[PDB]
């Protein structure tokens, strides 16, 4: 029954490290993009 | 007539944008005093 | 990475900074008290700080009887300390192992309830703002973290926008699963410095958005908005008009309440601080007014103090 | 009847409208004054030293 | 039981070891009275 | 009759008057509140006085939220009239026929409860002072008397001595017998009005005793002492210290509780007054803040109060 | 009901008398919102 | 039982009356006495 | 020790014969600023 | 003990004494300064006057 919890922990804070890398690398696509304007 | 969570985010919506204007708009900038 | 310094991007404020604009300078809700209340603090030394305080209290809940402090602050450590009657003691500790990375420890004994600590560790790099919190450390037999865990991080997108995120796990005895939270923060900072945006979205749902304006340089207005099934709402509007001799705070509330708080400085050292409250949906009222009486220890001091 | 209501209405509105101008008023009125005056008294000295 | 010797010492003395370092950077070091006393009497 | 003319009296204040310098003129038991209070009351003419008042309260039991009131004062004749949210509505009328007998009349409705209402009768005499005031008055029957009567005398049997009674009469209804009560009254003046001394035995056992000293032409002070089988005592001491800015009056008793009222004149208009007592019987406080807006009503007026 | 008339006068007119006899010896003779108000408009 | 209760209000009236004689002639034994000492 | 209510009106009389020594005292007519 | 006793006896008085203290002086003394501040204000206005 908590196994459940468990794992949507896990994967809650798994979700959490990609976007806090895609944050972290974000001003390179924000460069591409003003580039391109 | 609703009454509903759905209407006082609706009123408190409205409270943000209103007072946003008000204190972007020179109406704050003349209340305010010069010294 | 030499193209990450073409894009001369600037450091983003710590998330404990994050509306400190509003919720500490412009609002009076951590001002705000209720009661007599009378502060007297003297200064010992200035270029290592060093000071203590003695504070008396009646009538406030928040406040005890008596306490006293004493704090510390050289160039790189700084240590705080307070005894409170019924014998309750409060550390704090902050060491700058650089002017990026410190470590601070936070301790809190009741003497009577489990001793409660948390570690702090942040670092505040050329671009991102990172820190880890730690509430009541604790390992089980089997190896396993027991706690509270918070983990921030703050990257500026751009030298007026920045964005991040706060993470945290929380295992209250190891039997029950650790719960975690996930939660955004938005920061727009106006080009000329003039305007600040703070939206935040935590993890329980809760929304807050906030907005500040420095209308002239005595005068600084703001918004503070909170909505967290069952929903509930407040936007609280305030100023804090800031002058050479005494300072006010006044905020309206639509929970149909108004505050004032003003403290005006009487003499050099004593200055004098009143605070009042009416609520209206509820027809109340909350009174407060204290002093406080900053001396000094040294007869130089006496002189600087005096000019 | 309907009279009776909303005078009873607008004199508390009026009440609460007059009472919270006042207390974030008075204050501020107070400050302001002494600023006022310290300002003057500031001018004053300074033009009697030049 | 090193812990529970140091539950009571440290309660009485985290204080006081704040202060004594203060001392020691004070230019002037007052005495005791003068520390504890909140009179500018100095 | 000739011989009593050479003896030389003078005439002692009313019985009402009686603790007049020490009771209200130093004591600040009819000056202190609690909450907020304000009072803006603006004046019309000056040599016949007429004035309207406004006042506003949240947060003392004593005072209502709302209240109005007018006065009217020519040289022989005075009138006020007071309304109060829920409509109660209080008048006082004092006519003068000459300038030592007084006829007074004061009325009260309650706008649920019995209106109540008393009526004075003053006499000043060249050597003695009598009055007789009524309390509902009311006639059974049978004709006879139905209330309350209160009668008092006070003869100065020297220039510095004044000796006194008063009767009081109860009846409440009239199958019950009204009772009877006689009080002594004693007042003593310095040759050089320095200090007064009053002492006056109650009719209920209670004995009040109170000296009052002049101590400079800006403070004074005073210390009352009162007793009341059952006994219980109490006594109060308190000073005054009044200027040209600022009215100060401070009291400790010997309950265990100590007050401060200070109203302070920061305008020739405004008045701001605060006021603070503290009870370390139970280690509790009253705080209590309020101005006093002084107005004008034409324009002549108007410049005379700035100057 | 000329008694319910003079008890609702008794309340309603006690203040009006006042106000009645000040406007009346008064030499600048306001208007009566003015009388009312406590504002120093004049 | 009453009867008693108006008789001692009718006395204490009495006295209080011819106290306050007393009271009002006492200016005069005073001077009296002061020009006998 | 007695606890009585003669402790109480003997000790009230003793506070007033104090304070009026005090106030008559010229100690209380320093206690006033000369001011 | 009856150490325990006095020093909690003691400390509880010096905190009435120093609360009953600082409420009646902290009037009086801005009371008073402002009456000073006052009489040497007219003081220089005579002195510049004459
Ligand atoms: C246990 C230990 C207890 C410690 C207790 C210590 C007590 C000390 C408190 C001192 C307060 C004295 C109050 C006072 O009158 O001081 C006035 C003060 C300063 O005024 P100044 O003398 O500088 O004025 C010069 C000209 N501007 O002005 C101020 O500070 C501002 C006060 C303004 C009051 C305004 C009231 C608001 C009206 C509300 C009306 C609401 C109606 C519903």
């Amino acid at each position: 029954e908590k196994r459940a919890h468990q794992e949507q922990t896990e994967k809650t804070l798994k979700q959490a490290a990609y976007v806090a890398a895609f944050l972290w690398v974000s001003p390179m696509i924000w460069h591409l993009v003003k580039k391109q304007w | 007539f609703k009454e509903s969570p759905l209407y006082t985010i609706a009123l408190n919506g409205a409270f943000f944008v209103a007072g946003v204007a008000f204190i972007q708009s020179p109406l704050m900038d003349m209340l305010a005093p010069q010294l | 990475h030499s193209h990450r310094q073409s894009l001369e991007l600037v450091n983003p404020g710590t998330v404990e900074n994050l509306n400190k604009e509003v919720s500490r300078d412009v609002f009076l809700s951590q001002y705000f008290f209720t009661g007599l209340r009378a502060d007297l603090n003297k200064a010992f030394s200035m270029n290592p700080a060093f000071q203590t305080s003695h504070t008396f209290s009646i009538g406030s809940q928040a406040l005890p009887k008596y306490a006293f402090s004493a704090l510390f602050a050289n160039d790189n450590l700084f240590a705080q300390g307070n005894i409170d009657n019924d014998l309750s003691v409060s550390g704090r500790l902050n060491y700058g192992w650089d002017k990026k990375n410190i470590s601070k420890v936070n301790l809190q004994i009741s003497d009577g309830q489990p001793t409660m600590c948390q570690l702090e560790q942040d670092y505040q790099a050329s671009d991102f703002s990172v820190n880890v919190k730690t509430l009541n450390p604790s390992f089980s037999e089997k190896g396993e973290f027991t706690g509270v865990a918070v983990a921030s991080f703050l990257q500026s997108v751009t030298p007026q926008l920045a964005l991040g995120l706060e993470t945290l796990y929380s295992r209250t005895d190891g039997s029950a699963p650790g719960d975690a939270g996930v939660s955004y923060l938005t920061r727009y900072v106006s080009k000329k410095q003039d305007w600040i945006f703070s939206g935040q979205l935590q993890a329980n749902g809760a929304l807050i958005a906030s907005l500040w304006r420095k209308v002239a340089q005595n005068v600084e207005a703001g918004i503070e908005t909170t909505l967290q099934p069952t929903v509930e709402g407040s936007t609280t509007i305030g100023a804090k008009y800031e002058y050479r001799q005494s300072v006010y705070r006044g905020t309206l509330d639509s929970n149909g309440k108004v505050a004032c708080f003003l403290e005006r400085k009487v003499l050099p050292t004593l200055s004098v601080l009143f605070c009042g409250e009416i609520d209206h949906f509820k027809n109340d009222t909350k009174i407060g007014c204290g002093l406080q009486f900053e001396t000094a220890g040294n007869q130089e001091l006496l002189m600087l103090q005096q000019g | 009847s309907f009279v009776r209501n909303a005078f009873t209405k607008s004199g508390n509105l009026a009440w609460t409208l007059t009472t919270t101008a006042l207390l974030l008023g008075v204050p501020l009125s107070l400050s302001i004054l002494a600023e006022q005056q310290l300002i003057e008294m500031e001018k004053t000295f300074d033009l009697q030293s030049d | 039981k090193i812990l529970t010797l140091t539950h009571n010492v440290a309660h009485y003395g985290w204080i006081p070891f704040v202060l004594y370092l203060g001392w020691a950077h004070t230019s002037n070091r007052p005495n005791f009275l003068n520390l504890l006393s909140p009179l500018p009497s100095v």
